[PDB]
This record gives C-alpha cells, sequence and structure tokens, in this order.
C-alpha cells in the first residue's frame, strides 16, 4: 500500500531530479535551465497530489539531507499526519543515486549534495502550498522556513536562477491572505515582506543574475498599485535597472502593464498607450493567458478615451471576450456621441464592474473627456460657428462658459481653434498642409531609427546559437 | 624603447623595411603581453598593399605570443582561411614556431587543411611546421 | 509605516527633534530606501551643519541609500566621510557592496601615484580613511591563512610596503618548506600579471632578500630570481653565500642551471 | 558531513584567474582586429569586381 | 528622403529573413547532436558482439 | 505639557499654539517611543496610539486656523505628512473627514494635478463608500471644473464655499489666484487682444486696478487701453533662441544626413 | 571521517565568509563584459569569413 | 602621387550636383524595380520547404538569387540619395 505508492511516485520524481542536477553542478547555460524548470513544474504539481501526500517527505529522507526533513515533517502535520513508510528501511537507499552518492562515499563524508537538493526541496514545499490552495499555517510557515536559507547561501549564479521561482508563491499567498481578512497584523507583515524583496534586489545585482532581479521588481510594483501609491512605484522604476538580459517575454509583459497604469494617471497617456500595446504583443496569446489579455485589452481602450481617441467598434465585436467588454462598448459610444447624459447613466450601472479591473479611476476623468470630444465634432463640422449655436447643441449654460472650455482645449492644441470674443464666433485654425514645413524630416528620422534597431538586433542574436553546435559533437 | 624605431620602419616605402619591422615588434616584445605589439602586427598583416609584409607579420605574431602558445590557433584561423597565399604561408610558420616547444594537438587540427592546400608554398610551410 | 513623517520632523527645527529623527531613519534605512531617495539632500544639509554629533550618522544614512540605488561613486564619497559604523560592513556579507568598491577604488588611485614617485606612502592623495579600510582588509587576508590574498591585492595597487609586511610575518619557519613555496608563487604571479617593468622589478628585488635573510631555503627559487632580473651583482652575491657555506655539489648545481637559463 | 574549502577559491582568484584575465584582454584585441580585416576584404571585394 | 525610407524598410525584411533561416538550421542541429548520444550505444554493442 | 496645546485650541486662540510647538515636539519623542509607529501594533500599543492621535490631529487643524497665511503655510505643510503615517490607513478619529478634505485642498492651491491624483489614489481605497464624499466632494468637484475648462463654475464654487467658511479662508485667497492665472496662460493661444472691459469679464478681475496690475506680471503691454497676448508669443519665442540645446534637438539638415549614413558604416 | 559542518581549517572559513563577496564581485563584473565580447568577436568573425 | 591626382576638378565634382531631372528618373526606375524583384522574391518563398538545398536553388531560382538582387538595388539608391541630400544642404549653408 503505502510503500508501493510512494516508491512509484518517487521514481518519477527521481528522473526529474537528474535533469536539474547535471546543469547546476557543471555550471549553467542561463537560457536553457530556465526553460526546463518551467516544464518541470507542471509534472511535479500533478505528482504531489497523486499517491499520497507523504511521498514528498519519503523522498526527502532517501536523498541526502543536512536536516531538511524536519521542514517537510511540520508541513505534513498540518495536512493530516503521515509518517509511515517514510523512514529508513522503507525510505533509504544510497546506491544508484549520485544525488545522495554511493554507500561507500556517504561514510567518507567527502561528498556534498546537501546544497542543491535543498534548493529544489523548497520547490516542493512551495508547490504543496499551491496544489492544496490552502492557507493558514502554510502561508506563514513556508515564508519563514525557506528565506533565511537563501540568505545562508553565498548566492551563486546556478543557485539564484533556481530560488527566483520560490518568490511567486510567497507573494501570492500573502496577498491572498491579506484580502481574505482584516487585521492590523496583515498590514504589519506586508511591510516586512516588501523590505525583504528590496534587500534581495540589491544582492543579486552584484552577482549579475537576471531571473532574480526581474522577479522581485514585478511582484513589488503590484503591491504599490493595490495600496494606490504612485510615489513609491515611480521612484522604483527610476532606479532603472530592470533586466532584459536573461528573462522571459512574460516577464516583459508583466512589467509593461505596471508602467502603463502609473504613466496614464500621471497624465502622460501617449507613453502609457505605447507600453500597453507592447504589453499585449510581448505576452503570449492563449486561453491560459486570458486574465492578462482581457485586462490589457480593457485598460488600452480606457487609455484611448483619455487621449480623445475612440477605440475601434470592431475591436469589441470581434473579440471572443465580447461578454465582459459590454461596459466598454457602451462608454466608447457615449464619448463618441458626446452626450453628457448617456455617459453618467452608463457609469452608474457598471460602477462595480469598472472598480474590479481598476478602470474606475480612469472614468472619473472621462467625465471631462465628454465635453472635449463633443467640441472636436463641432470643430470638424463647422469652421465659423457663433457662440450661441454651440450652446443650443450642447446645452451649455452661457456663451462665456463655452469660450472658457474651448480655451482649455486649444491650450493643449487638440481642437486647434482660436476664439474671437469680440466678433462672436470660434474659427477653426487647423488646415494642416505640413509637407511644406520641415516636419516630415522629423517623422523620417524616427522610421530610419526604427529600421536601424532591428538591423542591430538580428546580427547579435543570429551567430550566438551557431557557436555551440560546432563546438559540440555531431553525427 | 624600440617603439620609436618601429614607427619609422613601417612608415618606410620599401617592402624590405616593413618586413623587418614586423620582427622588430616580434623581438622587442617577445614572450610578453603588450597591447601595442599584438594590435600593430595584426593591422600590418591585413592592410598592407604588399604580400611579403603580410606573410612576415603572421610569423611575428607567434613570437609576441610565444609564452601564450595555446592562444595562437584561435587568432590565426582567419589567417589560415585566407584568400592570400602568403598570408597562409606565414600562418603555418607561426604555429610552427609558437607551439614548437611542446605538443599541441589543436594546432595540428589547424595545419591539417594547410598541408593539403593547393598553393605550393603553403604545402612547403605546413610540412615543415608540423614536425617542430 | 512610511518614512514621510520622520522626514517631516527634520524640516522642523529644534535640535533634539532632528537628532531623533536622524536615528529613526537610520534604523529603517534599507527598509524604506525609496522614499529617502528624493529627500536625500535634506540629510546632506544636516551633515553640513556643524552643531550635531549625529553628523556621522547623517553621512552614514547617505552612503547606504546610494549603494542601494547602485550609484557607487556618490556612495563612496559619503562612505568615507561618515567615519563611523563602516567597520561593521567589513563584518557583513551582504554589505561588502561599498567595501568591495573602496578596495577597488584604492587600487585605481594608487597605481597612477607609484608611477609618478615609487615612494608615495607619505602622501595624502589616497585618503587616510581609504588607507585605514585597505590595511585592515590586509590583516584579515593573512589571518585567513592564505597569503596570496594579501599579496595579490597589494600587488594590484602597486603597494610594496604591504608586500614586505606580509612576508616578514610569514617569516619564523612555520614550515621552512611552506615559506619557500610562498616566495615561488609570488615570483610567478608578478611577471605575468604585472607587465609594467617598474613594479615587476621591485617585487623580484624584495623576494631575494627574504630568501637570503632566512638561513635555509631551496636554492632553486634563488636561481630563478637572478635570471628574471638579469643582474650580475645579485649573481655574485648568490655564489658568495655558497663560498662561505662551501660544498661543491650544492654550488655547481645551481650554477649548472644558471648557464642554460641565462644570457650569454 | 561534507568536505569543502573556501580557502582554495580565493587563492585561485589571485593566482590562476589573473592569468586567464590577460588572455581575455587578447580576445578584446582580436575583436578590434577583425573590424579592419572586414573593412579590408570589402575594399578588395570591390577591386575584384572591377 | 521619402524614397530612402521605403528602401530602408525593404532591407529590414531581408535582414530578418537571414535571422529566420539560421534559427531553422540551429533547430535541426540540436536534434543531430542529440542523435550522436543514442548512436554511440549502437556502435559499442557491435564491438562486443563481433 | 502635551495638554497645553489642547486647552489653547479649545479656547480658540491659535497664535499661542505655535510657540508650544517645538517644546511639545521634544515631548512627542517619549510618545513616539511608547508606540511602534505602526509596524508592531498590539492592543497595548493601540491604547497608547489612541492617546497620541489626539495630540497629532488638533495640532494640524490649529495651524490652518492660525489667522495669518504665513503662519498657515510653513507649519501646516510640515504637519501634513506627519499625521499621514502615524495614522493607520488615515485614522480612527472623527476629525478624519475634515482633515483628509484639507489634504486634497492644499495641493490644488499649489497647482499640482499630477500630485493631487497620486495622493487621491492612495485615499481613494479607504474613503470610497466608507466615508463617501460629504465634504470631500469640495476638492474633487473643484478639480473637475478646472479639468473641463469650466473656470466659471470653479470661481462660483469657492464663493459658495465661503458661506460655509470655517478654516477654508486660508486657501480661498490662494485658489482665486490659480483660476485667474490658468485663464491667462490659455488665452495667449486664444486671442490677439481684448479691451479693458472684456479682459476683466473673461478672467474675472474685480476692480479696475486689478485688470492692469495682472497685465504687468504676465508681461502683456497695454497700448491704447488694450492688452496684447501677441507680445507674450514673441517673448516665448526669444527664450527658445537663447537655448544652446536647439542645434541638436531640432537637428540641422546636414546632421540628419550624416546620422543615417554612419549607422550602415558601423 | 572528514567534516566541514564543523568548518575545515578550524573556523577560519567562518571568518572568510564575511569578506567573501568582495572577491567574487570584482570577478562577476569582468565576466559579464567577457560574455558580451565573446559573441561580439564571433559575430564579426562570421561576417568576415563571408567576405 | 602624380597618378592619383587628375586635376582639381576631382574634388570639385563632389560638390557638383547634376540635373535633378536625372535624380528623379533614377529613383523612379529603382522604385519599380524593387516591386518587380519583390514579386520575383515572393515566388522564392512560395513554399520552399522540400528536401535538399541544391534542388531548391535550381527550382525556385535561388541561383541568381532575388533576395541578393533586392539588396543591392536598395543600397545603391539609399546611399546615393544620402550624398545628394548632404551635398545640397552643404551648398545652402556654405554659399549663403
Amino acid at each position: 500500500l503505502h510503500h508501493s505508492e510512494k516508491k512509484y511516485a518517487e521514481e518519477d520524481q527521481v528522473q526529474e531530479l537528474l535533469k536539474v542536477l547535471n546543469e547546476i553542478s557543471k555550471t549553467t547555460l542561463t537560457l536553457d535551465p530556465r526553460y526546463i524548470w518551467r516544464s518541470l513544474k507542471d509534472l511535479s504539481s500533478l505528482r504531489n497530489q497523486e499517491l499520497l501526500n507523504a511521498e514528498t517527505l519519503c523522498f526527502t529522507v532517501n536523498v541526502l539531507y543536512p536536516d531538511s526533513s524536519s521542514f517537510k515533517k511540520n508541513l505534513l502535520k498540518f495536512i493530516t499526519s503521515n509518517h509511515k513508510s517514510s523512514v529508513p528501511g522503507s525510505a533509504e537507499l544510497r546506491n544508484s543515486y549520485p544525488a545522495s552518492f554511493y554507500s561507500v562515499n556517504t561514510e567518507k563524508k567527502t561528498i556534498e549534495v546537501t546544497a542543491e537538493i535543498n534548493c529544489f526541496m523548497h520547490l516542493l514545499v512551495q508547490l504543496f502550498l499551491w496544489d492544496s490552495k490552502e492557507l493558514e499555517q502554510l502561508v506563514e510557515f513556508n515564508r519563514k522556513v525557506v528565506i533565511p536559507n537563501l540568505l545562508c547561501y553565498y548566492n551563486l549564479r546556478s543557485l539564484n536562477l533556481i530560488n527566483a521561482k520560490l518568490w511567486f508563491y510567497i507573494y501570492l499567498s500573502h496577498e491572498t491572505l491579506a484580502r481574505s481578512s482584516e487585521e492590523i497584523n496583515s498590514d504589519n507583515q506586508n511591510i516586512i515582506l516588501r523590505s525583504t524583496m528590496m534587500k534581495f534586489l540589491k544582492i543579486a545585482s552584484l552577482k549579475h543574475d537576471n531571473e532574480t532581479k526581474a522577479m522581485l521588481i514585478n511582484l513589488i510594483l503590484r503591491d504599490f498599485l493595490n495600496n494606490g501609491e504612485v510615489d513609491s512605484a515611480s521612484d522604483f522604476i527610476s532606479k532603472l535597472e530592470y533586466p532584459h538580459t536573461d528573462v522571459s517575454s512574460s516577464l516583459e509583459a508583466r512589467y509593461f502593464f505596471y508602467l502603463s497604469k502609473i504613466n496614464a494617471i500621471q497624465l502622460d497617456y501617449s507613453t502609457a498607450n505605447e507600453y500597453i500595446i507592447a504589453a499585449i504583443r510581448k505576452a503570449p496569446h492563449n486561453s491560459k493567458s486570458l486574465g492578462f489579455l482581457q485586462q490589457s485589452n480593457k485598460l488600452h481602450c480606457c487609455i484611448q478615451l483619455l487621449m480623445g481617441d475612440i477605440p475601434e467598434l470592431s475591436f469589441f465585436h470581434q473579440s471572443n471576450m465580447q461578454k465582459s467588454l459590454l461596459p466598454y462598448y457602451h462608454l466608447t459610444k457615449a464619448v463618441k456621441l458626446g452626450d453628457l447624459k448617456k455617459f453618467t447613466s452608463t457609469i452608474t450601472k457598471y460602477k462595480q464592474l469598472l472598480l474590479k479591473d481598476d478602470t474606475y479611476q480612469l472614468c472619473v476623468r472621462l467625465r471631462s473627456n465628454v465635453i472635449k470630444t463633443g467640441i472636436r465634432i463641432i470643430s470638424l463640422t463647422y469652421k465659423k460657428i457663433s457662440l450661441r449655436d454651440i450652446c443650443l447643441k450642447l446645452n451649455l449654460d452661457s456663451e462665456q462658459t463655452v469660450e472658457y472650455m474651448v480655451s482649455r482645449a486649444i491650450r493643449d492644441g487638440v481642437i486647434e481653434a482660436k476664439i474671437n470674443h469680440e466678433d462672436g464666433f470660434i474659427e477653426t485654425t487647423e488646415l494642416l498642409n505640413i509637407y511644406d514645413s520641415e516636419d516630415p524630416q522629423q517623422v523620417f528620422d524616427e522610421r530610419i531609427k526604427f529600421a536601424n534597431q532591428l538591423h542591430d538586433e538580428y546580427l547579435v542574436s543570429m551567430r550566438y546559437p551557431e557557436d555551440k553546435k560546432t563546438q559540440q559533437n555531431e553525427k | 624603447l624600440a617603439d620609436d624605431l618601429i614607427t619609422k620602419m613601417l612608415a618606410s616605402d620599401e617592402s624590405l623595411l616593413r618586413y623587418g619591422g614586423a620582427f622588430t615588434i616580434a623581438l622587442a616584445y617577445a614572450g610578453t603581453g603588450n597591447n601595442s605589439a599584438v594590435k600593430r602586427l595584426l593591422h600590418v598583416a591585413v592592410s598592407d598593399s604588399n604580400d611579403d609584409v603580410r606573410r612576415a607579420a603572421v610569423i611575428a605574431l607567434g613570437f609576441v605570443l610565444l609564452r601564450d602558445y595555446t592562444t595562437v590557433p584561435r587568432i590565426v584561423q582567419l589567417l589560415s582561411k585566407s584568400h592570400n597565399a602568403h598570408v597562409r604561408c606565414g600562418t603555418a610558420f607561426a604555429l610552427g614556431i609558437a607551439c614548437a616547444g611542446k605538443g599541441l594537438q589543436s594546432a595540428i587540427d589547424v595545419l591539417d587543411p594547410l598541408t593539403k592546400d593547393p598553393v605550393d608554398f603553403v604545402r612547403q610551410a605546413a610540412m615543415i611546421a608540423l614536425s617542430m | 509605516t512610511t518614512a514621510a513623517p520622520l522626514l517631516a520632523l527634520l524640516r522642523e527645527n529644534q535640535d533634539s527633534v532632528k537628532t531623533y529623527a536622524l536615528e529613526s531613519i537610520n534604523n529603517v534605512v534599507d527598509q524604506l530606501w525609496s522614499e529617502i531617495s528624493n529627500e536625500l539632500p535634506d540629510i546632506e544639509a544636516l551633515y553640513d551643519d556643524d552643531t550635531f554629533s549625529d553628523r556621522e550618522m547623517a553621512a552614514l544614512i547617505a552612503s547606504k541609500v546610494y549603494y542601494n540605488l547602485g550609484e557607487y561613486e556618490s556612495a563612496v564619497k559619503y562612505a568615507l566621510a561618515a567615519k563611523d559604523r563602516f567597520d561593521i560592513d567589513e563584518k557583513s556579507q551582504f554589505v561588502e557592496t561599498i567595501v568591495s568598491k573602496s578596495i577597488e577604488m584604492y587600487v585605481q588611485e594608487a597605481s597612477k601615484q607609484y608611477t609618478k614617485d615609487e615612494q608615495f606612502y607619505t602622501k595624502d592623495i589616497i585618503d587616510p580613511k581609504l588607507t585605514s579600510i585597505f590595511e585592515r582588509m590586509i590583516e584579515k587576508c593573512l589571518k585567513a591563512s592564505e597569503l596570496k590574498l594579501a599579496l595579490g591585492i597589494a600587488l594590484e595597487g602597486y603597494r610594496l610596503d604591504i608586500i614586505e609586511s606580509a612576508l616578514k610575518s610569514k617569516l619564523d619557519q612555520d614550515s621552512t618548506s611552506e615559506n619557500v613555496k610562498i616566495i615561488n608563487y609570488l615570483l610567478t604571479l608578478a611577471i605575468t600579471t604585472v607587465t609594467n617593468s617598474k613594479f615587476r622589478s621591485s617585487i623580484l628585488r624584495k623576494s631575494f632578500d627574504f630568501l637570503m635573510n632566512m638561513p635555509n631555503c631551496d636554492y632553486l627559487t634563488l636561481n630563478k630570481v637572478v635570471v628574471n632580473l638579469n643582474d650580475a651583482g645579485l649573481a655574485l652575491q648568490l655564489f658568495k653565500k655558497l663560498k662561505e657555506e662551501n660544498d661543491e655539489g650544492l654550488s655547481a648545481q645551481i650554477a649548472f642551471d644558471l648557464v642554460s637559463s641565462a644570457s650569454q | 558531513n561534507n568536505n569543502s574549502a573556501l580557502s582554495n577559491v580565493n587563492s585561485d582568484i589571485y593566482f590562476k584567474l589573473k592569468k586567464l584575465e590577460k588572455e581575455y584582454e587578447l580576445l578584446t584585441l582580436q575583436e578590434d582586429y577583425i573590424k579592419d580585416e572586414q573593412r579590408h576584404l570589402k575594399r578588395e571585394l570591390k577591386r575584384a569586381q572591377e | 528622403i521619402n524614397i530612402s525610407n521605403n528602401l530602408q524598410k525593404a532591407l529590414t525584411v531581408k535582414t530578418n529573413d537571414e535571422l529566420m533561416v539560421i534559427y531553422i538550421s540551429n533547430l535541426v542541429r540540436s536534434i543531430i547532436a542529440f542523435d550522436d548520444l543514442i548512436e554511440n550505444k549502437i556502435q559499442n554493442k557491435k564491438i562486443q558482439e563481433q | 505639557l502635551t495638554k497645553s496645546l489642547s486647552i489653547a485650541f479649545e479656547n480658540g486662540d491659535y497664535a499661542a499654539c505655535e510657540k508650544l510647538l517645538p517644546p511639545i515636539k521634544i515631548e512627542l519623542i517619549k510618545n513616539n517611543l511608547l508606540i511602534p509607529d505602526l509596524s508592531i501594533q498590539n492592543d497595548i500599543y493601540l491604547n497608547d496610539l489612541m492617546i497620541t492621535k489626539r495630540i497629532l490631529e488638533v495640532g494640524a487643524l490649529a495651524s490652518i486656523q492660525t489667522f495669518n497665511f504665513d503662519s498657515f503655510e510653513n507649519y501646516f505643510n510640515q504637519l501634513k505628512p506627519y499625521y499621514f503615517s502615524n495614522n493607520h490607513k488615515l485614522s480612527e478619529s472623527d476629525k478624519k473627514s475634515k482633515l483628509i478634505s484639507l489634504y486634497l485642498l492644499n495641493l490644488l492651491s499649489q497647482n499640482n494635478t499630477t500630485k493631487f491624483h497620486s495622493e487621491l489614489q492612495y485615499l481613494d481605497k479607504h474613503i470610497k463608500n466608507l466615508e463617501d464624499d460629504s465634504l470631500l466632494s469640495y476638492p474633487i468637484k473643484l478639480d473637475r471644473w478646472l479639468m473641463e475648462g469650466s473656470y466659471q463654475k470653479a470661481w462660483d464654487l469657492l464663493q459658495s464655499g465661503s458661506q460655509n467658511i470655517s478654516e477654508f479662508d486660508s486657501f480661498t485667497d490662494i485658489l482665486k489666484s490659480a483660476i485667474r492665472d490658468e485663464i491667462a496662460k490659455n488665452t495667449e493661444l486664444s486671442y490677439d487682444f481684448l479691451p479693458l472691459s472684456n479682459i476683466k469679464a473673461l478672467l474675472f478681475f474685480n476692480n479696475e486696478k486689478e485688470t492692469e496690475k495682472f497685465a504687468l506680471e504676465r508681461n502683456w503691454p497695454i497700448v491704447n487701453s488694450k492688452v496684447y497676448f501677441n507680445n507674450q508669443s514673441k517673448e516665448k519665442a526669444d527664450y527658445e533662441d537663447e537655448m544652446m540645446h536647439e542645434e541638436d534637438q531640432k537637428t540641422n539638415i546636414i546632421e540628419k544626413a550624416m546620422d543615417y549614413a554612419i549607422s550602415i558604416e558601423n | 571521517m572528514t567534516a566541514a559542518v564543523t568548518s575545515s581549517n578550524i573556523v577560519l572559513e567562518t571568518h572568510e565568509s564575511g569578506i567573501k563577496p568582495y572577491f567574487e564581485q570584482k570577478i562577476q563584473e569582468t565576466e559579464l563584459k567577457i560574455r558580451s565580447k565573446t559573441e561580439n568577436v564571433r559575430r564579426l568573425e562570421a561576417q568576415r569569413n563571408a567576405l | 602621387k602624380m597618378l592619383m591626382n587628375l586635376h582639381k576638378e576631382q574634388w570639385q565634382s563632389g560638390l557638383k550636383m547634376y540635373d535633378y531631372e536625372e535624380k528623379e528618373e533614377s529613383n523612379l526606375a529603382a522604385t519599380k524595380s524593387m516591386v518587380k524583384i519583390a514579386e520575383q522574391y515572393s515566388k522564392r518563398i512560395e513554399e520552399e520547404k522540400e528536401l535538399t538545398e541544391e534542388e531548391l536553388k535550381t527550382r525556385y531560382v535561388g541561383r541568381q538569387d532575388p533576395k541578393k538582387h533586392l539588396s543591392e538595388t536598395a543600397d545603391e539608391t539609399l546611399e546615393n540619395n544620402i550624398v545628394s541630400v548632404l551635398t545640397a544642404g552643404v551648398n545652402s549653408v556654405a554659399i549663403k
């Protein structure tokens, strides 16, 4: 029963262990090890649930351990105690494992594998928390146990790459805890968690390890957004050391989404829009990527309305996420038609909906944006239009009032009109004809610059894989 | 303190003096890491509009890189691969000298194509170098 | 929670309120680095002000915020200026951030000054505080029981005094065979790493004297030195030792090595 | 358990690693060299074609 | 400069075409190098037999 | 004593408060040491925290109510972030709705929309429907009138906020200035001239002398009883030419061609 | 037999641990640059061989 | 030294600018040429995934390559217009 199940589960894990072991003990190739751990994870998650929950413990005893076993045991008690067929003579063998070393080699005590196995053993602790989807003991106990040990390592290249993935789970369960219940201790523990990430950002920079650097940065910016401090995040991105060196594209997609929120509300929509388009592109497109895709498409459209642009109607209808983009089809319409009355009425319904996705903040300022669009229509239809005529269409209180509103807009240079107060009309001043100005030279500077960027990038990357392949044996 | 003499020898317009300029770098900075030495020979080998001066500068390169005799095949791979007969002739001689002192298999791997090369004096240079 | 209130009390003036606020910040310095990165010139002013005993605290708070950012040059300038609680960093693994820089910054400056004059150990251009960091790090190096560390960092800045001191104190025949092993390793390192003649020659002259000074050493190491430098006054001196000591077996062997190895 | 020394790595850094560091300076020099050599075959490429 | 811009884009496609084509080669080469490891076993077994 | 400040506040003399402010700050060291400053709260420290809260808050309110503007500004600004994070998520006081309102009001008198949103966003989580907008609608509608460009409605709001005058009067003077300024920067791009009647009506000046005084400061000349925005246009233009930044920024035609050439030659 | 959880060299290694990243750091700096140059050198090699 | 010189009109000609009637004509021809060779290149990538590189070279006209032909055409025109804009701008600033 217990022995048959636990050995069979362990045997499938041992195969996975030998894959990681060879890379980390012969010195890593950065790009290829990072990718293998991602695949590893998916198999391991299923294996822990399957064939008892004490297999993880049984595996620990069998493989060399300096004292790692006691960490797994405490964890076992929370999920209901088991310790049978997980002790020596049912859970020990030194032979055929170079990940414990031979019987003769253990006795000499001139061999060392306690290190590298401990780092991965922590993955199991972190997975077991995730598989269960339980909290309580597991949130605080895993956070406590694992972290002094990453600070007990001197922090090597091989070892930092591995421990980067332990952080995700510590963050996610803290946040999940914080949301579930209200106590002041949760606020208290929030500060100590942030500080630990900041400490660890500095150490891994010395060592030039990229996976760790990126990871901490991403988790901590989300924490600033949820509390609503722009100030802390804006100081944190101006430190400016975010790595693109040895990262994944998902990581890049994550980072860009945070920059868009900060930049949009600091009233710089141009650059917020340019990041959010890139965030979507850099991100993979799949149904396990559906949150990201859904929320980045929602946010992007809110950014265009803030500009004064209208997102395409076709964007919303041909999206297969059209059900949740029901509020946004409505707002894009309300702003286009310029009705004040329609904009108020729509936000009143979907107040809650907008509050979820953190697009309600954008909508308060879209109240201003109604007026602006409505007079953009007026500028394009009519070039000379008396003050009264504008007031009748748009139901504006006085001739003086509408002049103040047009002044604000033409200061920012959107409507590009000029008022004649004395002469009692507003005269559109836009007519373009700008191939006669020197402005097309400046447009051409960017396009050549853009093309240049790719011409460097291909070149550097292309020769890089080829080197290894010639260096290595071939058939 | 030969850096002054070297300047004048490569600035000469006689093919003889640039050839002997190459061994002036060779012998002045021999067995010793100098930035001036390695960079200048490498420049002379390629850029010149005479063929003897190319040949010589390569032989000179292994004299500068005497002590570091395992790094010579990396650099001179390009010079083995060359389109210039004389470039290739000096490459074989360079391994010849550099790795002379004790076996180095990597060098041989380089010189195996040069043995079979269809330029005649490339053959003559590779046949010799191998045995040293 | 935030560092905002603490910063608020500095701007208010009353000595005792500033001083507590300075210590408060300094507890949380790497914990709330972010929000003290905008208002850091405000601490700088407190360091300029002269009626504080917490002036040294003020520049400590500055050094830390800078290293964290990664601005090691602003970080060093105030690191050396605090002159307080810099010694603990030389006991911290996670804060050799600034200590590594100090050592590397020293090596940078020293090598230019040796070349202007060989003696410069009485000069003040390398700061006295940098000197005290560096020479403490030397003591720790030779205490770890590898002299390569202590020789090897001094060798870089073209410090020769640091080399002599290290060697004298290995001297006392801890093991006669071991001591000779250390002279051989110094000779090898110096020829290859250091391709400036000036410092290379100086090291090789010093090593010979340590070997002569001790009453017994392997004379293989002595033969190497006299060949590397090519000086004949050192060669007369080596045969003069063996004339007094006598025995033809010992002298000729050394000489037989000399003829192949050396110049005509 | 175990058997490791820290003494050995530090020693290796002063001694052995510095001599590798001379070698990495040479690969820098190689880098420079193959710019002039690339330009040169480009001049010759044109001359051949003519 | 208008005509210069259209030309610059057109090259960006050639240069990216070259990149695509190398990565296909490297893809294949990963598999060929993998095969050598399997193939050794097959070679070793013959010597023992014969 | 800490209790000295309390009784001076209630009496309703605030000048006397400002001389007690450095002495009671020496004593606040001791109060600070009896609290964990929000990082190790316990039910022992919660009791001490409540006691410390009362001192902190009536000192912020006292400074605004000190009747001179100079006195308001220097001390209220220092105090502003001081209570911000000696109160956990702003507050367990009842003074909270007024004080938080005052935090927002202040920023708009200083004309920083970027900082106003950054501050508003933090507050925004804990005030939303948990305090609603009751007096907090005063700074937000005020922002909303200026962003639309409706400076007429922003003008009126302030006037009606002074029929409910408490301690709002320290900002209304500053906030009347913000409106007349913004209309003046905008209308440089909107007019070429106005008579003296018409420039008064548009930017809301109150007195004839105010019409000409605001002209010297925004550097418009008056010629024949008329203000000219065109002159400001030119004045802006001369400053651009005194840039040493402008050769490389605008870019000479000769630099651009060189720029393109050399990328290839790399 | 052997041990090292007792610290070999008689807890000299312990002392050594504090100053240990000063030595590694300088080397980590150089190596980062070395990775970029190794491929840059191959890159112009490749191109050069085409010519 | 005597051979290299061929007067002072060697260098004067670098400043000398042709008829702009000619430039427009050259640039016109080249624009059309790249479309017509892009189509030729479109045929190259029609599929081009069948075995052996040599059989593809003959079949899809990889001999006398359309990719190489596009590349040369673009570069001659790109660089020429670079010098023409530069010499024009030189002329403007220098004379007046």
